[PDB]
C-alpha cells in the first residue's frame, strides 16, 4: 500500500527551519513505514504540495532525476542554513525569564545547538556554556561539580520546581 | 569567563587596536587547546561596531593578523 | 481501487489560474498513480464538485463524451487564457520593494511567463527582460557577464543574502 | 613639473578618464627612463577623492589600466 494517497500531512512554505524539518522527517518516517520502492515517490510527490509550492514545483520539475536531489532541493531553497556567529549571538541573548520550566528552555537551547558543524563541541563545553544563562533561583542550589549530562540537570531542577 | 565576554559590546569611539588586545587578553584564562584560532575568530566578530562590519566580512580574516591591518587602512582613511 | 471514492480535493469555481491549474494537476497525479482505465473517472466526476460547480455540472452534462473533452471544458469555462500585451504590462507593473527575498519573486515572476505562447522566448532574454526590477542592494554585485541560468542567480542572491 | 603636480587636488564633478588622462599628458615632460610605471602609479594614488578611496585599496591594482576599470565601475552608481 505505496501508492502516497492517503496521507495528511503537508506543506506550503512558512519559511522557518522547525516546520520544514518536521515535513522531511514525517515524509521520510512514513516512506521507512508503509514501504515504497524509492521511485514511487517521485511519481506522486504532487500531491502533497498547496498554494505556494506548488507553482514552484511546476516550475523546477525538471531538475529532478531522483529522491535525494528533490529533498535536497526543498532543503536548500526554503532554508538557508545559517552561518556561525549569528547562532551564538541569538543563543546568549535570551535569559530564562521566570513563570517559565526547566524543560521548555532546555528543548529550546538544545534544539538551537545543531546547526552549528558536526563534530566541534561534545556534552561538557555544552553544558558550561548553557549554565550561565539561568535564573537565580534554580542557581542557588544546584552548583557545578554535580552533574556531568542534562540528565541529570533535569532530574535535580524538577526536584526543586516540585518541591516548593 | 563566557559570561563576562559578551557583556559590554565595542563602543563608539575605541579604536579596533585596544579592543582586540583586551579581548584576548580576557580569552587564555580558559583551559588551554579548547580553543584554535578559527573558532575565536569567530567567537570575536560578533561584537565589531558598525564602522567596520559595514566593509569587511567574513569571507576573508585567515587569522588575527589580517583582521588589524584591515581595520587600520579602514580607520587612517576618517571612516 | 480506482472507484475515485476517497480523495479530499475539492473545487468550486473561484475565478483564478492557479486554483484551476493546481485542480487539474493534482486530479491528473491521482489518475495516473491510483489506476483507472479512463472510462470509470467520467462516472464519478460528480464526487468533487460543490456549491456553484455542481449547478454548472447538471447544466452541461450532455456535452461530454470523453475525459479530455470535459477537462477542457473546465479549463475554458473557468480560465479565459488572457492575450499578450496584458501580461506583458503586468509584468513591467511591479517592482520588487525591500523586505521581500529572492526566491518568492522570481518564482512569482516564473509562474507568469508561462501564459505566453511557447516557442517564442529562449532562457537568455528571458533573464534579460527579467534582470531590470531588482533592487539596489543586490544589483551593485551580482552585474552581467557571470550569470546565464537561473540557477547561478539565485545561488549568488542567495550567498549575498545570509552573508550579511 | 613636481610642484605644478601635486597643485589642484581633482574635485567631486570631474569624471576619473579626464583627470587621468591630463596628470599623464603632463608627466612625460620628465627626463625620458627615470621611471617605471610602478612609482608612477604611486606617485598618482594620493590626489583622488574620498569617493574613490574608500572601495579600491591600493594593495588591489597593480599595472597602470585596471584602475581605470574599477573606477567606472565604481561610478556607474
Amino acid at each position: 500500500k505505496g501508492n502516497f494517497s492517503a496521507c495528511t500531512h503537508s506543506f506550503g512554505g512558512t519559511r522557518d527551519h522547525d516546520v520544514v524539518e518536521e515535513f522531511i522527517g514525517n515524509i521520510e518516517t512514513y516512506k521507512d513505514v508503509e514501504g515504497i520502492s524509492d521511485e514511487n515517490a517521485l511519481k506522486g510527490i504532487s500531491l502533497l504540495f498547496y498554494g505556494m509550492a506548488s507553482t514552484w514545483w511546476q516550475g523546477v520539475r525538471k531538475e529532478a532525476t531522483t529522491w535525494k536531489e528533490a529533498i535536497a532541493l526543498i532543503r536548500e531553497h526554503f532554508s538557508p542554513t545559517k552561518p556561525a556567529y549569528q547562532i551564538y549571538m541569538e543563543f546568549f541573548q535570551n535569559k530564562q525569564d521566570d513563570h517559565d520550566p526547566i524543560d521548555t528552555f532546555v528543548i529550546q537551547k538544545r534544539a538551537l545547538l545543531a546547526q552549528l558543524p558536526s563534530g566541534r563541541h561534545d556534552e561538557e563545553t555544552e553544558l558550561d556554556l548553557l549554565f550561565g544563562l539561568l535564573n537565580i533561583k534554580y542557581r542557588k542550589h544546584i552548583s557545578r561539580h554535580s552533574v556531568h549530562t542534562f540528565k541529570d540537570l533535569l532530574e535535580q531542577g524538577r526536584i526543586i520546581e516540585h518541591n516548593n | 569567563i563566557y559570561m563576562e565576554f559578551f557583556q559590554n559590546k565595542q563602543d563608539d569611539h575605541d579604536p579596533i587596536d585596544t579592543f582586540v588586545i583586551q579581548k584576548r587578553a580576557l580569552l587564555a584564562q580558559l583551559p588551554s587547546g579548547r580553543h584554535d584560532e578559527e573558532t575565536e575568530l569567530d567567537l570575536l566578530f560578533g561584537l565589531l561596531n558598525i564602522k567596520y562590519r559595514k566593509h569587511i566580512s567574513r569571507h576573508s580574516v585567515h587569522t588575527f593578523k589580517d583582521l588589524l591591518e584591515q581595520g587600520r587602512i579602514i580607520e587612517h582613511n576618517n571612516q
